């Protein structure tokens, strides 16, 4: 009788799954972007300051509407 | 290192128009920004290396941002919609921007630029 | 790293308050001078723990420091394989396996990797 | 900021270490000493490979000197000094105190930083260590290496003859 | 924005560590189960509800339990080493990749070397702090498991990094999008299994223990509050070796539902052998592991140094 | 740099161990200075390589700069403690974190 | 005979080395195979790297097609 | 080289390790040199039919350890300051690389550990540090440039040198406390040239060459093992035994030459003054000297009487005849050399 | 002073070492205890000097592979001195 097994095995597949999908879900809460920058080469890092300096918030981007739209010549 | 004989340029003319445009709004028109912008690109950045001074490159480094500026506009008239979905996708897909995930939207600009 | 180790005392202080739960929730009762002895299958203990306890992998004890140290010199080969001279980094990364494996099989053949009989 | 709190903790345990008379005591004050100096040379580097390396090669001989401690100086004692935890307590908060009150980026070292490198530098946009390890492997400093090999190896002749197994165990007679 | 990010991480490892903790002790009960099945037995049952309960109901018991305070013990050394080994096997977590990023770690494969080894000096100083005789031959007993798997476990890890070109476990995810490195690595994936037992000190390789053999090994001396986090140390090592086999060549599909059907499994195949294989003689691993694996390990580093040297001619 | 006698084959094995020629802001400044000393020899070359020794030491050891920034930094405080600056005014704008 | 013995004594050996020897051979063929694809001029520069037309190396630039 | 294939690769690793210090443009490749000179060195000096030869292993490893500790410590510090492997202008961080290198020679104020190692070295081992030993480290100094530490040394190094070995009868402890003394003559000559002490040093290991032989190939230890050391002619014996008066630099033999050459350079050079407390100092030396040759100018002596034969290994006595000649005879030899000139 | 600032605290820790290679304690490994202390410090500089070149720390590898054969050597000489002696304490050898 090999059913008794399986509740303890979806205890803990539960269990070591909720991190990942909830961090995934706090983070879409909390930054508005489901995964965070990564700084895992010094590009990313660069490009990150830049971000965190012109719009004051890494994870809110700045689209074209940023860009001066005409310039009187 | 810098005394008063150094001869820096004055702050009117370091003065230009900037991007101020997030990365991955840069990275949404990255390829199809360099086969315009090289001409200016590659002058910059070879005077740059063979010569290591920032201000001998002023003069260079100007044409480069009007160009990069001067590609957005034609966006800006054009594809609004499609660069802002690409440009969305690609920051909200994955932590590191990567072009392998969103092939889809990407499709839907390259049509637009194509046609435009 | 310096996110790492707030973490890292942040876990440190977490499992400690574990015990000092333990400690308080735990039943109390007066200790005895044979609650506290040690434990040797009831009988009281010949010898004490402390005295010299005999070693036989001490050979193998110096070739495992040595052993590591050669670690280091392997563990770079991967990062520096797109950006070095192909001969020259395929050479001596050869010729630095052959050296471990003769110098292993060397003194297995000599007997050394065994215990002291 | 911490790098100073890390030159705190550095001193503190190496005037203890200069007082430890007990092989264990001695080897759990040089064990907490080797994490701190791992820590601390990363702080001043473009990455932690080498902290990761020298903390490996350490513990490693770490162990062994346990397994000779245990034969041979295995019966000895400890004595809490009074004198010395009031005077590195009372050293260590005073340190800690100027690490508040410093001009810490006086004291912070020159030594450039991975991000304390310009965005110009074409060289460090590469993979983390992957030039500074680069000519380990390069003709000429290749042939460094293998002079260690065979230094590595003739130093393995050289333990098994000095150790001559065969002629027992070893006990602390 | 920045300020922020760093909070999310606090959040990260917290959930991470109460997951961790609360698995372990659901681990324990599919130990228990899953023993109870392949012998005979039905296992734990009645205790709540069909046995689901019993880790917890075994939880209150170890902690209302009185402290030992052994009369020949340095008491402090005794009562702090099971901090630490609860410590370290919770804190060598922070390095399992995600990609939503949790910490960046390059060089993460490293961390991994680092963290493994200190989980040797927990035992050992625990069982030179009890002053048992016992417990003093459990701590040199586990020593000389590390001069044995240590040395081939760097070079087994090698081989896989050769594939993938960096340390990063990130980069495991995309050579693994359309096979498993298990293919390719067969019988590295069955020695890397054998040396994973001895990292958690298991059956066949169960010598810090040491049941049958010492009464209790470097854990016969410690009590209610002490011997829960030995214990839980050690399952929290089973649990992550048991991911770390998932990520290396089961796909490492962090994000998919699959693979914690697979971590689970490799938990029960660990398991599955402790209820198989009697345990090795004291020496025969140490010999095992230099004679055999050691030398076995250099073989394919010239292997996978002339593959990725073939493979890098024509890409 | 210093010269063996010997100068056996032995001297090419560690001849290239230690150097400034990777990469780095002080490659030119000894290739000149280390050159100047191989025309003139070891001996007459420390006084013929005033500049390009101080040079190359003020672009390695860097001491020269390091021991003017702590002249501006203790003269910042200085000031203040002897109440010549004000707290609300101790600093100068910072610069942009994207430059340098 | 020897490689009967070994083959029955240390078969993990005989082996293991039988893979080991692969692996000079095919790195034997990878690394001339190198060199008879001129493989040092790699098609792909890491970093931003510009020549001027006159220069030396701006005849030796690799033509691929993608 | 004396027993197995193992005590062969020692002795070339030696010469590698010595090779390498010695051929290197750097502090940091001169410090490796040492290390790889270390390890090649303790196996031959350690045997465990002797408890007293373990404890010479200690005795040199520990100094040695710290040496090298020491001297890769300034040498960081000397290019922390200068970043230079060279110090423009000598100051205290080249003083202490200069402390750590005589003390890895056991020059005289740092001698201490060196006789008090060698009561137990067999005469080939003693050699192997009197003589090898001794090029990598005094050769180094020749770099650094302080004078009035490397005068210091000088003088304490004849004066220790021979007081010192007065008192001693162990012949190896005797031989230690005679090589302090030629030590010294090289520091004094190597602050004038390095020719005159490469021509020193060859001649000073070619006589301590001979000198070890001649108790090796008899195993003696002890001045009263001279006395009773039997030998068929007395003649044979008593100039053997006139090879001590070359060590002590006497001008009717070779051994003079050195001691020759190094005074009219140092008289050239206007060290008027170094070389009277130098010189003086030599004839204690030259005293117990004489105290070995009691056993051999005096000729007729009550002798055990239970040998009548002389039991002797061929190879080495045939190259120690062969030296033994020119240590006589090697005076009317300067015509060919052209090395000083 | 640059040197004060900088270089100072290693130095002070290096000496530190040293008096303890040179105090009295009854058991030689005492003295392996001291002696990879002070290596540790000596990595510490030399990682300081290396570092004011841009790309040249390769070299700490070069260092480590002969601070542990030191060691590795110390420790054979001690078990040496056990055959032959039967205890490794300073005060047993003779004090010549
Ligand atoms: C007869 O022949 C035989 C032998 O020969 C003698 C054998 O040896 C054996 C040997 C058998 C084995 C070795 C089997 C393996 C078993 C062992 C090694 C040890 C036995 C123990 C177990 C299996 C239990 C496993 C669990 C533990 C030991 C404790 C671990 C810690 C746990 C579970 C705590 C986890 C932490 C958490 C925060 C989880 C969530 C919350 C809680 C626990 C909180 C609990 C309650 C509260 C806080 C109260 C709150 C109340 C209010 C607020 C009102 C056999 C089978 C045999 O047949
Ligand atoms: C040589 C190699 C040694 C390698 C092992 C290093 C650690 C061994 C330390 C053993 C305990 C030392 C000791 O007794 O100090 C008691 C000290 C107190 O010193 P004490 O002098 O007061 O003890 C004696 C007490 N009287 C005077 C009453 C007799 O207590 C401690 O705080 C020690 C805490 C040890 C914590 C456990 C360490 C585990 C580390 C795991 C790896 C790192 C994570
Ligand atoms: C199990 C043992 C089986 C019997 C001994 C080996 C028989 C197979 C011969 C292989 C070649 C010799 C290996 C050997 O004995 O070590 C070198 C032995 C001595 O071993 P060793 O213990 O002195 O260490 C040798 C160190 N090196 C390698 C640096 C020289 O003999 C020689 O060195 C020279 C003769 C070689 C040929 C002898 C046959
Ligand atoms: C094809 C290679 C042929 C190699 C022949 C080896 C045959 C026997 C190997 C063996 O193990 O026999 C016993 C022999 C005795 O050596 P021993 O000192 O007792 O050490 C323990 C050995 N298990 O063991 C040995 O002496 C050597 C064992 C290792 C030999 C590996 C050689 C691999 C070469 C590729
Ligand atoms: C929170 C409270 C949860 C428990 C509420 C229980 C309410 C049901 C009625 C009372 C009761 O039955 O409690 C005991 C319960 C079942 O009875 P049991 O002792 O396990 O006997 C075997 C049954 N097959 O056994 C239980 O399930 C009690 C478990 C409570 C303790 C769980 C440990 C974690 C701490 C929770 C606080
Ligand atoms: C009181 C003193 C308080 C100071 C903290 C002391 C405890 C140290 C705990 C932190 C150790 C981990 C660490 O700091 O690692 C730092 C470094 C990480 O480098 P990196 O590869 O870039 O990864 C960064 C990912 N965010 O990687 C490393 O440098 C190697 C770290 C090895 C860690 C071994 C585990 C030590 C556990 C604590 C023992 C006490
Ligand atoms: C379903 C899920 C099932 C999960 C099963 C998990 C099992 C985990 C537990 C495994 C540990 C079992 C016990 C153990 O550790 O055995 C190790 C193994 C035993 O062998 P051993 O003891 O050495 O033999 C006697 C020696 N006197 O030691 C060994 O000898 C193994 C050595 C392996 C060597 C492999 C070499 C492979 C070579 C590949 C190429 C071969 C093809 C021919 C050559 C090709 C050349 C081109
Ligand atoms: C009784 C115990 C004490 C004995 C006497 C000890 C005092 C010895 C004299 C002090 C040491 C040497 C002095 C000296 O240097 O003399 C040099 C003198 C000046 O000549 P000049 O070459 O022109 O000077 C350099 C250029 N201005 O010109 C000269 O003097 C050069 C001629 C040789 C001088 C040798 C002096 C040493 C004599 C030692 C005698 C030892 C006692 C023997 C009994």
């Amino acid at each position: 009788m090999w059913f008794e097994i399986l509740p303890g095995a979806v205890i803990i597949t539960t269990l070591l799954s909720v991190p990942i999908y909830a961090m995934y879900g706090l983070d879409k809460l909390m930054i508005g972007n489901a995964f965070r920058r990564n700084m895992d080469e010094r590009f990313s890092r660069v490009m990150y300051q830049r971000d965190f300096r012109l719009t004051d918030n890494p994870y809110k981007m700045n689209g074209l509407d940023a860009i001066p739209d005409e310039k009187t010549n | 290192v810098i005394t008063n004989n150094t001869t820096l340029p004055e702050e009117s003319e370091l003065n230009v128009q900037e991007l101020n445009l997030s990365s991955a709004a840069l990275r949404a028109g990255a390829f199809h920004l360099g086969k315009q912008c090289e001409q200016a690109n590659n002058e910059f950045m070879l005077c740059r290396q063979e010569l290591d001074d920032p201000r001998a490159c002023l003069a260079e480094g100007k044409a480069v941002t009007s160009c990069a500026l001067d590609f957005f506009r034609k966006v800006k008239k054009t594809c609004h919609e499609e660069f802002t979905q690409y440009a969305t996708c690609l920051d909200k897909s994955s932590g590191t921007m990567a072009f392998s995930h969103c092939r889809k939207t990407q499709g839907v600009f390259d049509k637009c630029i194509k046609d435009n | 790293m310096f996110s790492i180790i707030f973490i890292a005392l942040l876990i440190l202080l977490i499992t400690t308050i574990v015990m000092f739960l333990a400690s308080i929730l735990s039943k109390k009762a007066l200790i005895d001078r044979e609650k506290s002895s040690p434990f040797e299958c009831g009988f009281d203990p010949k010898s004490s723990s402390r005295l010299p306890f005999s070693l036989r992998f001490f050979l193998i004890t110096i070739i495992f420091l040595i052993f590591d140290v050669e670690i280091a010199l392997i563990l770079p080969m991967i990062i520096i394989m797109k950006y070095s001279n192909i001969m020259i980094w395929t050479i001596t990364s050869i010729i630095f396996i052959l050296i471990l494996l003769i110098g292993l099989y060397h003194e297995w053949n000599q007997g050394m990797l065994n215990w002291s009989n | 900021m911490i790098q100073l709190m890390l030159y705190s903790l550095i001193i503190t345990t190496s005037i203890i270490f200069l007082n430890m008379i007990h092989p264990l005591a001695l080897g759990l004050t040089l064990l907490i000493q080797t994490i701190f100096v791992c820590l601390l040379t990363g702080l001043m580097t473009k990455s932690f490979w080498y902290s990761y390396i020298l903390f490996l090669i350490f513990l490693g001989g770490m162990l062994v000197l346990f397994i000779y401690v245990t034969s041979l100086a295995s019966n000895e004692m400890f004595n809490l000094s009074m004198k010395l935890t009031l005077f590195s307590s009372l050293i260590l908060i005073f340190m800690l105190i100027l690490s508040f009150i410093m001009d810490k980026t006086s004291s912070s070292l020159f030594l450039m930083n991975n991000d304390m490198q310009s965005i110009i530098n074409m060289n460090s946009y590469f993979m983390e260590n992957s030039l500074s390890l680069n000519k380990l492997y390069n003709f000429p400093t290749n042939f460094i290496t293998i002079l260690l090999m065979n230094y590595l190896l003739i130093t393995l002749i050289v333990i098994v003859k000095i150790t001559k197994l065969f002629k027992g165990p070893i006990r602390m007679m | 924005m920045f300020y922020m990010e760093f909070i999310l991480s606090l959040i990260g490892s917290l959930l991470l560590i109460i997951c961790v903790l609360v698995s372990v002790a659901f681990l324990t009960l599919l130990e228990r189960k899953v023993l109870g099945y392949i012998q005979i037995r039905k296992g734990p049952n009645k205790v709540g509800l069909m046995g689901i309960p019993q880790p917890f109901c075994d939880a209150i018991k170890l902690f209302t339990k009185e402290q030992t305070y052994p009369l020949l013990s340095n008491y402090l050394s005794y009562y702090i080493s099971p901090i630490f080994s609860l410590f370290l096997s919770l804190f060598v977590w922070m390095c399992m990749p995600f990609f939503v990023k949790l910490y960046s770690f390059n060089l993460g494969g490293l961390f991994f070397l680092c963290c493994t080894s200190l989980g040797v000096y927990t035992v050992m100083v625990a069982g030179w702090s009890s002053n048992s005789n016992y417990a003093l031959l459990g701590g040199l007993r586990a020593v000389a498991q590390t001069i044995s798997y240590e040395v081939s476990l760097a070079l087994i890890l090698l081989s896989f990094i050769f594939l993938i070109g960096s340390y990063n476990m990130i980069y495991f995810f995309f050579y693994q999008v359309y096979m498993w490195f298990l293919i390719i690595l067969f019988p590295m994936a069955l020695v890397w299994v054998s040396i994973s037992l001895a990292e958690t000190n298991r059956t066949p390789f169960d010598f810090a223990e040491g049941e049958s053999e010492l009464v209790s090994g470097f854990n016969v001396e410690y009590s209610s509050g002490g011997f829960a986090l030995i214990f839980m140390a050690e399952y929290a090592s089973i649990l992550f070796m048991s991911m770390l086999f998932c990520v290396i060549f089961l796909g490492c599909d962090v994000f998919n539902l699959l693979f914690y059907m697979k971590l689970t499994f490799i938990s029960f195949v660990f398991i599955w052998v402790r209820g198989t294989l009697p345990r090795f003689r004291y020496d025969k691993l140490m010999y095992l592991a230099w004679k055999c694996f050691l030398s076995f390990s250099l073989n394919y580093l010239l292997f996978f140094i002339g593959f990725k040297i073939l493979l890098f001619s024509l890409l | 740099s210093l010269t063996p006698f010997l100068r056996l084959p032995l001297t090419d094995l560690t001849g290239c161990l230690i150097n400034h020629q990777t990469y780095d802001k002080c490659g030119k400044f000894e290739m000149k200075m280390m050159e100047c000393f191989e025309a003139y020899g070891l001996e007459r070359g420390k006084r013929e390589c005033a500049d390009l020794i101080s040079d190359f030491q003020e672009c390695v050891g860097m001491q020269k700069q390091l021991m003017r920034f702590h002249a501006m930094r203790n003269e910042r405080y200085k000031q203040w403690l002897k109440g010549e600056r004000k707290g609300q005014e101790f600093f100068a704008d910072p610069p942009r974190v994207d430059a340098y | 005979s020897l490689l009967k013995r070994a083959w029955n004594e240390i078969p993990d050996i005989v082996g293991g080395s039988a893979l080991a020897l692969a692996g000079i051979v095919m790195a034997t063929i990878g690394v001339a195979n190198y060199y008879a694809k001129d493989g040092d001029n790699r098609r792909y520069k890491l970093g931003y790297v510009v020549y001027r037309h006159d220069d030396p190396r701006a005849l030796k630039v690799r033509n691929d097609e993608d | 080289m004396f027993n197995n294939s193992s005590k062969i690769l020692f002795i070339t690793i030696m010469i590698i390790g010595t090779l390498i210090t010695v051929t290197s443009n750097s502090w940091l490749g001169a410090w490796m040199g040492l290390e790889i000179n270390l390890l090649s060195f303790i196996p031959l000096l350690s045997d465990n039919n002797n408890l007293m030869s373990t404890e010479a292993s200690l005795k040199y490893f520990l100094t040695q350890v710290l040496a090298s500790t020491v001297l890769l410590f300034s040498s960081i510090l000397l290019m922390l300051k200068n970043n230079m492997n060279n110090e423009i202008n000598e100051s205290f961080t080249s003083m202490i690389i200069m402390s750590a290198l005589l003390l890895k020679s056991g020059a005289a104020p740092f001698h201490f550990w060196f006789p008090n190692m060698m009561e137990g070295l067999t005469w080939m081992n003693a050699l192997m540090l009197m003589t090898w030993q001794k090029i990598a480290p005094l050769m180094l100094i020749s770099y650094l440039n302080i004078k009035y530490l490397l005068l210091i040394s000088v003088i304490l190094s004849v004066i220790i040198g021979a007081i010192g070995g007065l008192n001693q009868t162990s012949l190896r402890k005797l031989m230690a406390f005679s090589s302090i003394n030629h030590l010294g003559w090289m520091l004094s000559s190597l602050m004038i040239s390095e020719s005159i002490w490469l021509i020193y040093f060859f001649f000073y290991s070619f006589l301590s060459f001979v000198l070890t032989f001649m108790f090796n190939i008899f195993k003696l230890f002890h001045l009263n093992q001279l006395f009773s050391w039997f030998v068929n002619s007395k003649i044979l014996k008593f100039t053997l035994f006139m090879n001590f008066l070359s060590l002590g630099g006497l001008p009717p033999f070779l051994g003079f030459l050195p001691k020759w050459l190094v005074i009219q350079q140092l008289t050239l050079c206007n060290q008027y003054f170094m070389l009277t407390l130098m010189m003086m100092s030599t004839l204690i030396t030259l005293f117990f000297y004489l105290r070995i040759c009691y056993s051999a100018f005096m000729m007729n002596y009550f002798e055990n009487n239970w040998i009548m034969k002389m039991n002797m290994n061929s190879i080495n006595y045939n190259m120690y005849m062969i030296m033994t000649f020119f240590s006589i005879f090697g005076l009317f030899l300067i015509s060919l050399f052209y090395f000083m000139f | 002073m640059i040197m004060i600032l900088y270089w100072s605290l290693p130095m002070i820790l290096f000496i530190l070492g040293l008096f303890c290679f040179v105090s009295n304690r009854k058991h030689l490994l005492s003295m392996l205890l001291s002696l990879e202390f002070i290596v540790l410090m000596l990595f510490f500089m030399l990682f300081i000097y290396l570092n004011m070149l841009n790309y040249e720390s390769y070299f700490s590898m070069m260092f480590l592979t002969f601070s542990v054969c030191e060691g590795a050597l110390g420790l054979s000489i001690l078990v040496s001195m056990i055959r032959t002696h039967g205890n490794d304490y300073f005060q047993s050898f003779s004090i010549m």
